[PDB]
RNA sequence: GACCACGACGCGGCCGGGGGCUGGUGCUGUGCGCGGCGAGCUGCGAGCCGCUGAGGCUUCCAGACCCCUGCGGGGUGUU
RNA sequence: ACCAGGGCUCCAGGGCGCGCACCCCACGGCCAGGGCCCACGCAGGUUUGGGAAUUCGGCAAGCUGGAUCCGCAACCUCGGGA
């Protein structure tokens, strides 16, 4: 509620690889390096279940290390990479090397101007503004 | 009074045995196999060379296959009652061996 | 007092008491609504679960290729050998007249015996002068069902010659014409293609895989107690309040799991084919059987007509399975275009589609 | 309809099987199974693994020509 | 009753353990009749009672490892579990060093 | 054995079954053995190579092959 | 009580290894139902991804582990810390 996403996007159901408490890399050049997941946007919540996210999902994160103006701040980000292999819609399985997210604004546009590493087609389908800042879409 | 010479798969006979006690239960599943194969309740005399073959690599590592020979005959204790004598057949390979019977 | 944090109930009360099913063959408890302007057709069939594979199909929305698990239900044709007529009584439905054929073979009269090998086979010794009198009272019925049995010997992997008998409702128009069709179809085989077609939704009725006596964690999915728990962790901890001074039936207790009757709705038929003929799709130009390499695991090979159904099917393989038309009128707007059928070996994880593809790899 | 060729073993991967590992160099590698993945994580050369197509090409026992 | 009596009698004759004693399995009624050491000595002389040999503890593998170690085969960094001083005493090295230097210094002096 | 704590349930009881064996299908990763390299050393020698995607295993599937193989007891209905 | 308890003293061969540690062997001495393995146990392995979010609390489990070489801070009672 303090960090609204003004236009909410569709979600792609896949195996959730990150959770609340997962330390993830920050892929863009916002100055954040490692963020820890505080919450997942959209999660209704079940008893004892930690809210878990997959790629393309909007995630709240506290910057655990990075630039001094960026650290210790709750931020909105979109999960773009995931170490857990997930089944795609065509039925193949894809695994990324790290757990990475990209800081976005409240309107859904990325804060950074470039992204280190690739994104999959899932992030490209939901977030065309994010995947434009990435080098390759896989 | 035939003599059946056949290959038994001690792995398959003792699948439901514990891995820890594969050898003594293999004797149990073999004698249970002979009774179901020849529908009889005569005793099965397991020759000590058969038992030495089964315990060859200890209690867990039983050999997979084993060629035996079953001799129906009268009991040396009481000749009124027939008995099965399982004797061991030393074979170099099991590839292609067919079960046979003769007198 | 109130529980501190609310959660949904573990497991549905709609399926409690979880008892064993009374039989392995399940009768159709409800057929679809008989419409007199519809043509005459049967409404159910009895198939046998062979196994699963996955197909690849083009999912038009642009075209996106998707793969989906299917399951293959072998369906030898069922022989119609009797007619049952019903009347609408104020107590419900009542048997108006049962008309059997003069011929009942060794398969279907194996069902009437517990030990058939020791039997004298004298069931159904059974006149044709009373046929027209029995057809006439059958025309006074409200509901017409045929007595059909399965041909289980045609599968031959199931070591069962004993047939499964069931009533299948004849839906169509003008009960006169229902029994005139039914006396025509006596001692005749009914194909699976006559009853169902592709991309139509059906309900499957069967008995699930039995799991035996199971604890509450498998039977209901209750949370495993923490590591410190004395007297066991795979339990429900509090089985009730002090008052009411009994245990409620809504509390998960350990018991029988599986071997329950289940009806699953809206299972889409992807393909109706025959196990002998080799399938070819528009995109995969290889003639191959529906049987994967090495046969279906714990089933064998399909030699009869088969039913390819999207998803999973209740129960283990070789178990009989009732399949009826859906009781609501639900049609598939999509047209299933199967691009590819995986006939790879399901033993292990096979990478070849045919044995010729394997023999070409190794020389 | 296949997924592609495995990058390690050289085997043809069926559609629905295999894993596409993307390695942050924007490079995607298709591995056939978990056996192949475990060899690649251990940095084992596919010419050392005797059943892969890389070793049978290396040892020249792979084929005869037309 | 009878045959464990013979087994300790034959053990005290052989001065071995009772488990190292083999009876002739065909000859048990002669064994069960005998009761004195004079008879059990006769059964040893007749070969009815034998002393089994001890169980094989061959030193082939130990001697093959020893001469390999003398070449230095299993002496690497990963085959050491004691310290340098524990494995070769720093005091024993000095005593071997200083006594050799003291002996030859005297032998120069004579 | 598709059921199963035990009962129960499902199939079958010589038009049958069980086991072998063979083939299929997988898994593992190239067997024992024999014969060429091999750091060096004064014949030894880890390892490698070839025979050898070999050998082992396959509880799943198939068989038109091989061998074995009984038919006892209890009770209840009808006339 | 033929009790998994307790009870003074003496004598251990080979290998590994620092070691009468562990482990294997020797000597010497031994071996006390049947069938099936549901649930829940007791004991022990392994669990993708996450990594203390569990919990009163890292309880329990796990990580580290021998040796050789290098490097080693604040502090300090100058000995340590190490
Ligand atoms: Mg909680
Ligand atoms: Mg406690
Ligand atoms: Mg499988
Ligand atoms: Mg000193
Ligand atoms: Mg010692
Ligand atoms: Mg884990
Ligand atoms: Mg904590
Ligand atoms: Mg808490
Ligand atoms: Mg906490
Ligand atoms: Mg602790």
């Amino acid at each position: 509620s303090k960090h609204v996403l003004e236009d909410r996007r569709p979600k792609i159901r896949s195996t959730c690889g990150v959770q609340v408490g997962t330390r993830i890399a920050c892929a863009d050049n916002t100055g954040a390096k490692i963020m820890q997941i505080i919450g997942v946007k959209g999660v209704r919540g079940r008893l004892n279940r930690l809210p878990a996210a997959s790629v393309g999902d909007v995630v709240l994160c506290s910057v655990k290390k990075g630039r001094p103006d960026m650290r210790k701040k709750i931020v909105l980000c979109v999960v773009i990479r995931q170490k857990k292999a997930w089944r795609r819609r065509d039925g193949s399985h894809i695994c990324f090397e790290d757990n990475a997210a990209v800081v976005i604004t409240n309107k859904g546009d990325p804060k950074g101007t470039q992204i280190a590493g690739p994104v999959p087609r899932e992030v490209a389908d939901i977030w065309p503004k994010i995947s434009s800042n990435a080098p390759a879409i896989i | 009074n035939k003599a059946v010479e056949m290959t038994v798969n001690l792995g398959k006979l003792a699948r439901k045995a514990s891995w820890r006690y594969k050898a003594p239960k293999c004797i149990y599943y073999l004698k249970k196999f002979i009774r179901s194969q020849f529908k009889s309740e005569n005793d099965i005399l397991i020759a000590p060379e058969v038992n030495k073959y089964i315990w060859r690599h200890g209690i867990k590592n039983i050999p997979k296959r084993m060629r035996i020979k079953i001799e129906r005959g009268p009991s040396n204790k009481n000749p009124e009652l027939n008995v099965f004598r399982v004797c061991l057949v030393n074979v170099n390979t099991f590839k292609g061996l067919q079960s046979q019977s003769y007198t | 007092s109130c529980r501190k944090f609310e959660a949904p109930r573990h497991g549905s009360l709609a399926y409690m008491p979880r008892r064993r099913a009374r039989s392995v063959k399940q009768s159709i408890r409800a057929f679809e609504k008989d419409n007199p302007e519809d043509p005459i057709h049967l409404t159910a069939f009895y198939v046998y679960k062979a196994g699963m594979t996955h197909v690849v199909r083009n999912k038009a929305m642009t075209i996106k290729e998707v793969t989906e698990s299917v399951t293959i239900l072998e369906a030898p044709p069922m022989v119609v050998f009797g007619i049952v007529g019903y009347v609408n009584t104020p107590q419900g439905l009542k048997i108006n007249k049962t008309l059997l054929s003069s011929h009942i073979n060794e398969s279907v009269l194996r069902r009437f015996y517990r030990k058939f090998y020791l039997s004298k086979k004298r069931m159904f010794s059974s006149g044709q002068k009373e046929l027209d009198a029995d057809i006439l009272v059958l025309k006074d019925s409200d509901v017409i069902r045929v007595l059909a049995h399965t041909q289980v010997e045609k599968i031959k992997s199931i070591r069962t010659k004993k047939a499964h008998i069931s009533e299948i409702q004849v839906n169509g128009g003008t009960v006169n014409d229902k029994v005139e069709w039914a006396v025509s179809m006596l001692e005749r085989e009914v194909k699976i293609s006559d009853v169902f077609s592709t991309n139509e939704f059906v309900d499957t009725i069967g008995v699930t895989k039995g799991k035996g006596f199971q604890g509450v964690t498998k039977r209901f999915g209750t949370r495993i107690l923490p590591r410190k728990t004395n007297k066991g962790r795979r339990k429900v901890a509090c089985i009730g309040a002090w008052h009411p001074a009994n245990v409620l039936r809504t509390v998960p207790r350990a018991g029988q799991l599986g071997f329950h009757r289940r009806t699953e709705l809206n299972k889409l038929i992807y393909l109706i084919g025959n196990g002998k003929e080799e399938i070819k799709t528009d995109f995969d130009p290889t003639l191959k059987s529906i049987n994967p390499m090495g046969g279906f695991p714990h089933y064998g090979l399909v030699n009869n007509d088969f039913l390819m159904v999207k998803g999973g099917i209740t129960g283990p393989v070789k178990r009989v399975l009732a399949i009826r038309k859906n009781l609501i009128g639900k049609k598939n707007n999509e047209n299933i275009q199967i691009k590819f059928i995986d006939t790879s070996s399901k033993i292990g994880s096979g990478r070849f589609q045919t044995s010729e593809e394997k023999r070409a790899f190794f020389g | 309809v296949k997924e592609g060729v495995c990058v390690y073993s050289g085997y043809e991967v069926p559609k629905g099987s295999g894993l596409i590992r993307v390695t942050n160099d924007t490079r995607s590698f298709l591995f056939l199974n978990k056996k192949v993945q475990s060899l690649s994580n251990r940095k084992i050369n596919p010419r050392d693994v005797a059943w892969t197509a890389a070793s049978r090409a290396f040892h020249k026992k792979g084929m005869k020509k037309v | 009753t009878k045959l464990p009596t013979i087994r300790r009698i034959a053990a005290s004759i052989f001065k071995c353990g009772k488990n190292k004693i083999w009876f002739d399995p065909g000859e048990t009624p002669r064994l069960a009749s005998s009761s004195t050491r004079m008879q059990v000595r006769r059964l040893i002389k007749d070969g009815v009672i034998l002393r089994k040999p001890n169980t094989v503890h061959s030193r082939w593998r130990a001697n093959k490892r020893a001469e390999a170690r003398k070449k230095g085969r299993h002496m690497g960094i990963g085959k050491r579990k004691g310290t340098k001083n524990a494995r070769m005493p720093e005091k024993r090295v000095w005593i071997k060093k200083i006594r050799g230097q003291r002996a030859s210094l005297k032998e120069m002096k004579k």
